[PDB]
C-alpha cells in the first residue's frame, strides 16, 4: 500500500487504514472471525449519514469551483464512498439476522476499504486543485519574466519592481508551505532550492535590469552586455520556476 | 466544513472498527 501524498492526507487516513488492516487480520483468523458479530446498525448508520454529509458538502464544491478539472474528477470519488456504504449497510443487515455471517464479513472489509479508497481520491482530487492554483502562480511569474526585456526607463524599471516583488513573496510563501507539507524528502529538498535559487537571483535580476536601463539611457558603452546579464538571470530563474512547477507535480513509485 | 466532513467520517469509520473490537477486543 502506497504512502500518502502529504503529511495532511496521511494524518487524515493513517489511522483508518490501520485499524482496516488490523480488521483484515482479524477476519483471516478463523478462530477469532468465527465468533459473533454483535449488531452494527448503529455504528453503519453513523457511517452512512457522515459519508451523506461529506457528498453535499462535496457537490457544493462541485457546483461552485472554478477548476473545470475538479468538477470531473470528484464525482467518481463521491460514487465510490456511497457505493462502498452500501455494503456496510447491507453487512449490519445480514448480521442482524446471523451474527456469523461469511458474507457480512467480506462486505466489512470490502465496504471499509471502498471508504478508504475513495475518500482517498477525493483527498488527491482537492489536492490536486491546490497545486493547480500554485502552478497557475509560478506561471503568472513566468510570463511577467518575458516582460523584463522590455523595460526600458528608470520608470518601467519601478513599476516593474512593485509588481514582480509582491507576486515573488506569494509564490515563495505558497512554495515554502507546500513544501512542508510534502510526505517525500527528496522532493521537498528540489522546491526549497529552486526556490531559493530564484529568491537569490531576484535582486540580481533588477540589479541587471538597472544596469541596463542605466546604460541605455546614459549612451554608454556595454549595453550589449548588460543585456547579456539580464537576459541569463531571466533564463535562468525560468528554468529554475520550470523545475518547480515540474516537481510540485511529482507523485513517487510509491504512490502508485 | 469540509475538513470537519473527512475527520467525523473517518471518526465514524474509527468507531466502527473497535465495534468490531478492533483496539478494543482483538
Amino acid at each position: 500500500m502506497p504512502v500518502f501524498h502529504t503529511r495532511t492526507i496521511e494524518s487524515i487516513l493513517e489511522p483508518v487504514a490501520q485499524q482496516i488492516s488490523h480488521l483484515v487480520i482479524m477476519h483471516e483468523e478463523g478462530e477469532v472471525d468465527g465468533k459473533a458479530i454483535p449488531d452494527l446498525t448503529a455504528p453503519v448508520s453513523a457511517v452512512q449519514a457522515a459519508v451523506s454529509n461529506l457528498v453535499r458538502v462535496g457537490k457544493e464544491t462541485v457546483q461552485t469551483t472554478e477548476d473545470q478539472i475538479l468538477k470531473r474528477d470528484m464525482p467518481p470519488a463521491f460514487i465510490k464512498v456511497e457505493n462502498a456504504c452500501t455494503k456496510l449497510v447491507r453487512a449490519a443487515q445480514m448480521l442482524q439476522a446471523d451474527p456469523y455471517s461469511v458474507p457480512a464479513r467480506d462486505y466489512l472489509i470490502d465496504g471499509s476499504r471502498g471508504i478508504l479508497s475513495g475518500t482517498s481520491d477525493l483527498l488527491l482530487t482537492f489536492d490536486e486543485a491546490e497545486v493547480r492554483k500554485i502552478i497557475r502562480v509560478c506561471k503568472g511569474i513566468l510570463e511577467y519574466l518575458t516582460v523584463a526585456e522590455v523595460v526600458e526607463t528608470m520608470e518601467d524599471l519601478v513599476t516593474y519592481t512593485k509588481n514582480l516583488g509582491p507576486g515573488m513573496t506569494k509564490m515563495a510563501k505558497m512554495i515554502d508551505e507546500r513544501q512542508q507539507e510534502l510526505t517525500h524528502q527528496e522532493h521537498r529538498v528540489m522546491l526549497v532550492n529552486s526556490m531559493n535559487t530564484v529568491k537569490e537571483l531576484l535582486p540580481v535580476l533588477i540589479s541587471a535590469m538597472k544596469i541596463f536601463v542605466t546604460t541605455k539611457n546614459t549612451k554608454s558603452q556595454g549595453i550589449e552586455e548588460a543585456l547579456k546579464n539580464r537576459n541569463f538571470t531571466v533564463e535562468k530563474m525560468s528554468a529554475e520556476i520550470n523545475e518547480i512547477i515540474r516537481v510540485l507535480q511529482l507523485t513517487s513509485w510509491d504512490e502508485d | 466544513d469540509i475538513d470537519q466532513m473527512f475527520s467525523t467520517l473517518l471518526g465514524e469509520m474509527d468507531l466502527l472498527t473497535q465495534s468490531l473490537g478492533v483496539d478494543t477486543l482483538y
